[PDB]
């Protein structure tokens, strides 16, 4: 009987397998690809001036 | 690798002020210097200001 973390390592390879799993979805359905029209919008994303003060 | 977009249109309403270009129709152009009152205005021998 020597010591034993096999339980360790199924719960690790468990973490693993399901945090991949949703990431993988995320990851597909985040950046699919558009189809034979292209992208139907356009981001437009602008950022102004501000007056920063240095003391 | 954008999730989605709100558009948001503005509307302003611009009144003339001591600064702005006005111009004819011949080449003739101006900034408007000052704004008068009506009383300090040259007006004719019927009464109607300019």
């Amino acid at each position: 009987n020597p010591i034993d973390l096999t339980v360790l390592a199924e719960y690790h390879k468990q973490i693993e397998s399901n945090l991949q799993r949703i990431e993988r979805k995320n990851q597909r359905t985040w950046y699919s690809k558009p189809g034979e029209r292209g992208i139907t919008c356009s981001g437009r994303q602008k950022i102004k001036g501000k007056s920063i003060p240095l003391i | 690798g954008v999730l989605k977009i709100v558009k948001v249109y503005l509307a302003v309403k611009r009144r003339i002020q001591p600064g702005d270009k006005m111009a004819g129709r011949h080449g003739n152009k101006g900034v408007i210097s000052k704004i008068n009152p009506i009383e300090d205005m040259p007006y004719d021998e019927n009464g109607t200001p300019v």
